């Protein structure tokens, strides 16, 4: 199985992005296998 | 070895798993991504350096070099690569996973999993984390950390 790279640009921000998305406050846990649960 | 952000790919034909970043001589992307695996680029080969399975990261050639950190006010600015599209710059206000150690930046964007370590970055060009790690709330939303490493 083969991974490799190839680049895909430069890390630059963009004056002209597309804005879309909320921003939610959420209670979460992180567990000892790194997947983040909700928390109540 | 240039700055930049790379699609990792893997091979019948080829698939885009994931993305990460290239500063400073190091390769910087999640760990669900490679698992940790070598990755060529072009002749050479890149080994694994560093890795954390709970912080689902893992750098390459070198230690974690990412260190700037969401404000925790402004906008910031997914640079996603997802399969088969050109890099585009999504910009989003961040909101909040609380947690029992302390608060992360999230993002509220959905996209496809070989866009998982995308780059998030601030106003300043400064990569202040990597895509693709999360939960999910209502609806099938996906929400993302912004997940950052330790330099
Ligand atoms: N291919 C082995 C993976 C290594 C060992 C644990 C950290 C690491 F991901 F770099």
């Amino acid at each position: 199985v083969d991974m490799y790279i190839e680049r895909a640009g430069d890390i630059t921000w963009e004056k002209d992005a597309e804005v879309t998305g909320n921003s939610p406050r959420l209670d979460v846990a992180l567990d000892e296998s790194g997947d983040f649960s909700l928390v109540e | 070895t240039t700055d930049g952000v790379y699609r990792v790919m893997t091979r019948l034909g080829s698939t885009q798993v994931g993305v990460g970043v290239m500063q400073e001589g190091v390769f910087h992307t999640m760990w669900h991504v490679t698992k940790g695996a070598a990755l060529r680029s072009g002749e050479g080969r890149l080994d694994p350096y560093w890795g954390d399975v709970k912080q689902d990261l893992v750098s390459y050639c070198g230690p974690w070099k990412l260190d700037a950190a969401w404000d925790g006010l402004s906008e910031v600015q997914l640079l996603a690569v997802p399969p088969g599209e050109r890099a585009k710059n999504i910009q989003t206000l961040p909101g909040i996973f609380k947690t029992k150690d302390g608060d992360i930046g999230a993002v509220a964007l959905d996209y496809p999993a070989g866009t998982s370590g995308s780059p998030i970055l601030d106003k300043s060009g400064r990569v202040i984390g990597l895509y693709g790690n999360g939960v999910v709330i209502k609806n099938g939303s996906y929400v993302s950390a912004i997940t950052q490493g330790k330099r």
